């Protein structure tokens, strides 16, 4: 097991070594995408019935 | 070895008869739904009969409704032709084709070899003007096929096949639904066009590929195909 | 040694606080402002009426057309979704399936479940039938997921605690990932697949490298088992469906969880999860037989699925988001638009 | 409306669902049984007088059986057992003799309560078989039947021992009304124990059909 | 005695309208006994809507079309569960396809529409003593098949050592009570025999509540029913 505790501890180092930013900014990038991509979203924005391929 | 091996032609007397068989072998017999495809001495090809999978649909062209019959022994693995009542309009090589219809599927993929048979002494029609061309190798030619009826379906198919018939041997599909290529065929073919309007491209042309074009239409029974467009030098 | 033990908390502890000290103002605070999406109403367009017994997986094809279904009747069908005909139905050796899959350019499918192998079929052949291409053995538990990253390698995830990467030609384990501590339920692959997600019943998930084969990162909060992921159509944020009745929002760069979907009056578990083409809806089914659909950016249930007599168990959505298909544990397959 | 293409293609799904249909009425007229047990308890010998998964095919009296044993299926229990719901009957495999070995009636006993109590198999019923009658009546004249239960009060005698471990596994089950429990001793090996198997499954399917028919 | 005729009337066509919303709603849970159920629910429906709101003949082919429909679906009925529950499962799938279904389902109005037509109206004339013999015959067949379930039953139980029994006993008792009048009133009156005036009116009277209370005597142990109305409600 002990080889098994080292492996964690080494885990755990790599897991801190990575960056982090602030929740705003990628609240921010999520927002942004949604926004951009809206207008070609069928689901959200129904679309009539003359290009639907499922009519029925 | 997906090969079909046809038997059963001769001379015969007019007004005899006589039966044609296609054994199949190297695929899944029973999923296929099967074909026979005449050709004259000297003329182009014509489509004789067909028979569904499960042998649930049967198909005769008007020349030979009533004369002939068409059916299937699944577990033998072999199809069969009956001829009756012989004429001398009836001499010809018989090709035994093989057709698998679903979603994506590519049709008349496969001919057979073919057997002689001679005799002792509405429907859509598909024009083809060209009926030679000078060809030089490592140029580009260009054949075209017109259909008197609009073979754009409302579904978005269009329904054009393209055949290629080498010298001494039997036809094989390069092109299916007009825009796609069958397996094994070269990417220097191309096929595009409209509805009543077709082309088909070759570019970088060299040897083995002399021989007669043919364009065929599925849009509609009885399957007619063109007068040919032939190639040479 | 304790001491081992004891660093390993402290490392946590350090994690947990710089994880903290990033998080400045909530999603919902940014999203305070964002005009709500209103009432989303579907109605099933096409039903689909062939299996004979519970259905457990189903995939979208690429085209959007075709899309495979296994069911514990022993079959898979694939099925011409704008049409309703079946294509083709391929019988399974054994018929205890869990998990399908369908390959980018269409020509594979994989299928596999409680007898621990991934069995690939080929679709395109000359005879006109389709047949068994390879047989991939080497996991002890069953198989829980399984997504083809092209036509010659695969990532299997499986209930014996480990994910691995295999080769399809040779059929070796060419990497195994192996960071968890119980079973492994679901699979995410990246849009540009060079990383994934798991979800296992240690109630964890963790992010994959798929070159390197080690965890990059780590992601806790869920109370119960894990049954779901999906990831967002960006690819820097994943969803996670749990037995606890709820679904949760993780991003990748903030290294934290954002949301929270649940409600007061569901109790009952996630079977599947995911997202519409903008990545503003995020569809979920549950064990109350019908699914929900909640606006991913506000945490309000817009809409409601209820067309099936039973369990959902999958739902997937089509690449160009005109569709939703939802398979239960009756025999039929709903597709809504 | 359709094209000739469509129809072939129409006229293949058709054929298929045909085959389909086929298969589905083939299978339906199979019993399946699921085999459970705590341990080395006798599932061995019971298969033998007839990976992951293991399936047996046998068939008797023009009837055909499928026995699964999940012993080596291991992972947690929760995750897959609902995939057995529908099956015929429940097989259960408890060790007679597995009383002074070491309290492990008490193993068995918290598997027996847990299956037979679960969600996915209330209306399933369980066919009870107590492996190794000859050990344990020799063991009985040597250990009293006290270490495991010592409320226990009566004379150390074969018949009314395993009388007393029937009716402590029996009323383990809290819905009496949907399930049904069959005991038998299986240490006969004269083939008792199949036509056993095949009466309670018989019977089962009886007050099934009595069921759809509203009779119940 | 017009009284009780609305009652009844009414009682009968409600409880054939909820049966036959009931099977159409939850029709996955429904399967071919549910068919031959609802068969006859129907034909109670015409016969139920028909005889006592009004108080080729103007109503009295319909009222004989009605009740000869509902006579047969009791020994469709009764033959189903005979055969569920006592022959071999191959048998019985086999005996049993939809196409079979359907089949019986329409020679049954076939037959009826046949008798209907082809005899003079009236319940020694002909006609009348055919009546009886068709009663009869059914009788035994129910008595015959409600029985051999029941003695399989105690065979099966007995082969293994709560099935109460109590529908069977049920319908068997109120048929005979509601059919045994018409037999012995149309015997006696198909020979040139006097019938005295409001005697035949008892009898029908006894038909007709026999074809207004069919369902629930069919359904009222049926869980899955049971379930359907409790969601319903």
């Amino acid at each position: 097991s002990i080889a098994q505790a080292r492996k964690l501890v080494e885990q755990l180092k790599m897991e801190a070594n990575i960056d982090r930013i602030k929740v705003s900014k990628a609240a921010a990038d999520l927002m942004a995408y949604c926004e951009a991509h809206a207008k070609e979203d069928p689901l959200l924005t129904p679309v009539p019935a003359s290009e639907n391929p499922f009519r029925e | 070895d997906v090969q079909l091996v046809e038997s059963g032609g001769g001379l015969v007397q007019p007004g005899g008869s006589r039966k044609l068989s296609c054994s199949a072998s190297g695929f899944a017999f029973s999923s296929f739904g099967m074909h026979w495809v005449r050709q004259a001495p000297e003329k182009g090809l014509e489509w004789v009969a067909y028979i569904s999978s499960g042998s649930g649909t049967i198909y005769y062209a008007d020349t030979v409704k009533g004369r002939f019959t068409i059916s299937r022994d699944d577990p033998k693995n072999t199809l069969f032709l009956q001829m009756t009542s012989l004429r001398s309009e009836d001499t010809a090589m018989y090709y035994c084709v093989r057709s698998i219809y679903y979603y994506g599927s590519s049709p008349f993929d496969f001919w057979g070899q073919g057997t002689t048979l001679t005799v002792s002494s509405s429907d859509i029609v598909m024009t083809q003007a060209t009926s030679s061309v000078p060809v030089t190798p490592g140029e580009s030619v260009s054949i075209s096929c017109r259909s008197s009826k609009s073979l754009l379906h409302s579904n978005g198919n269009t329904y054009l096949y393209w055949f290629l018939q080498r010298p001494g041997q039997s036809p094989q599909l390069l092109i299916y639904r007009m825009s796609n290529l069958a397996s094994g065929v070269p990417d220097r073919f191309s096929g595009s066009g409209s509805g009543t309007a077709f082309t088909l491209t070759i570019s970088r042309l060299e040897a083995e590929d002399v021989g007669v074009y043919y364009c065929m239409q599925h849009l509609e029974y009885p399957l007619t195909f063109g007068a040919g467009t032939k190639l040479e030098l | 040694l304790d001491q081992l033990r004891q660093e390993a908390e402290q490392l946590k502890n350090q994690i947990r606080d710089a994880r903290k000290a990033c998080a400045d103002a909530t999603l919902s605070q940014i999203t305070n402002n964002i005009d709500p999406v209103g009432r989303i109403q579907m109605r099933t367009r096409r039903t689909l009426r062939g299996h004979l017994a519970k259905i457990y997986a189903m995939h979208w094809g690429t085209d959007s057309r075709l899309l495979v279904s296994a069911s514990q009747d022993g079959k898979l069908i694939i099925w011409d979704s704008y049409t309703t005909n079946k294509v083709h139905a391929i019988p399974l050796r054994s018929s205890w399936v869990m998990t399908c899959a369908y390959a980018p350019s269409g020509n594979y499918v994989a299928c596999g479940g409680l007898d621990n192998i991934c069995s690939i079929y080929n679709l395109k052949t000359r005879e006109g039938n389709v047949r068994v291409s390879r047989e991939l053995a080497g996991h002890t538990g069953y198989l829980s997921c399984c997504r083809f990253l092209d036509d010659n390698q695969i990532v299997t995830s499986s209930g014996d605690t480990t994910c691995a990467l295999w080769d399809i030609e040779t059929g070796q384990q060419t990497t195994t990932f192996t960071g968890h501590t119980g079973d492994v339920m679901s699979l995410s692959l990246a849009p540009d697949t060079r990383l994934f997600v798991s979800g296992a019943c240690d109630a964890s998930a963790k992010l994959w490298d798929v070159r390197e084969g080690m965890c990059r990162q780590t992601f806790t909060g869920h109370e119960s088992d894990i049954n779901a992921i999906c990831f967002f159509p960006n690819g820097n944020a994943f969803a996670t469906g749990s037995d606890d009745a709820t679904c949760r929002l993780f991003d990748l760069r903030a290294d934290q969880e954002l949301m929270t979907y649940s409600h007061d009056n569901i109790i009952c578990g996630i079977t599947s999860v995911s997202f519409s083409k903008s990545g503003r809806l995020l569809l979920a089914g549950y064990d109350d037989f019908n699914c929900n659909v909640w606006d991913a950016l506000k945490a309000d249930r817009a809409g409601v699925l209820a067309g099936h007599d039973n369990r959902v168990s999958c739902l997937g959505v089509t690449d160009d988001g005109m569709a939703v298909a939802t398979g239960s544990w009756d025999s039929f397959l709903k597709i809504w638009n | 409306t359709l094209s000739a293409e469509d129809k072939a293609a129409v006229e293949r799904s058709k054929m298929i669902d045909r085959n389909l249909r086929e298969d589905g009425e083939k299978a339906a007229r199979e019993v399946k049984l699921l085999l459970l047990g705590a341990g080395e308890s006798g599932k061995s010998t019971i298969v033998k007088q007839m990976t992951g998964i293991v399936e047996t095919h046998f068939t008797f009296k023009d009837l055909h059986f499928k026995m699964f044993d999940v012993g080596g299926q291991r992972s947690e229990r929760k995750k897959w057992i609902h995939c057995f719901e529908g099956v015929t009957a429940i097989i259960f495999c408890v060790a007679l003799s597995d009383y002074d070995l070491v309290n492990r009636m008490h193993e068995s006993m918290k598997l027996f309560d847990s299956i037979c109590n679960n969600k996915w198999f209330t209306d399933t019923s369980i066919i009870l078989f107590l492996n190794k009658k000859d050990l344990f009546e020799e063991k009985i004249k040597k250990s009293p039947l006290t270490i495991c239960y010592p409320e226990y009060a009566g004379s150390n005698t074969y018949e009314e021992a395993a009388a007393y471990i029937q009716c402590q596994f029996e009323d383990l089950n809290k819905r009496k009304d949907t399930k049904e429990i069959y005991t038998h001793f299986t240490c006969a090996t004269d083939t008792k124990n199949v036509q056993f198997v095949f009466d309670a499954v018989t019977d089962v399917i009886i007050k099934n059909n009595l069921k759809d028919c509203g009779l119940f | 005695v017009s009284l009780l005729y609305s009652g009844l009337a009414i009682g009968g066509t409600l409880a054939n309208g909820m049966v036959i919303y009931l099977v159409s709603s939850f029709r996955k849970l429904q399967t071919t006994s549910n068919a031959f159920i609802v068969n006859g629910c129907a034909a109670d429906l015409s016969v139920c809507a028909l005889w006592m709101p009004q108080e080729r003949l103007l109503r009295g082919g319909l009222l004989g079309l009605g009740l000869t429909v509902s006579l047969l679906s009791h020994c469709l009925v009764a033959l189903n569960r005979y055969l569920l529950i006592t022959r071999a499962p191959a048998t019985y799938q086999a005996l049993y396809q939809r196409r079979h279904t359907a089949g019986m389902l329409a020679l049954s109005w076939a037959l009826a529409l046949g008798l209907v037509l082809l005899l003079p109206p009236w319940a020694v004339h002909y006609p009348a003593l055919l009546a009886a013999a068709a009663l009869l015959a059914q009788t035994a067949l129910l008595l015959h098949c409600y029985l051999g379930i029941v003695r399989r039953v105690r065979v099966s139980v007995k082969r293994v050592s709560r099935l109460s029994g109590l529908s069977v006993l049920l319908l068997c008792c109120v048929f005979l009570l509601a059919t045994q009048p018409l037999v012995w009133v149309s015997l006696a009156s198909g020979f040139s025999l006097p019938v005295p005036w409001g005697v035949q009116a008892a009898s029908w009277l006894l038909c007709c509540a026999l074809s207004a209370l069919n369902p629930l005597l069919y359904t009222w142990r049926n869980e899955e029913f049971r379930r359907s109305v409790r969601s319903v409600l």
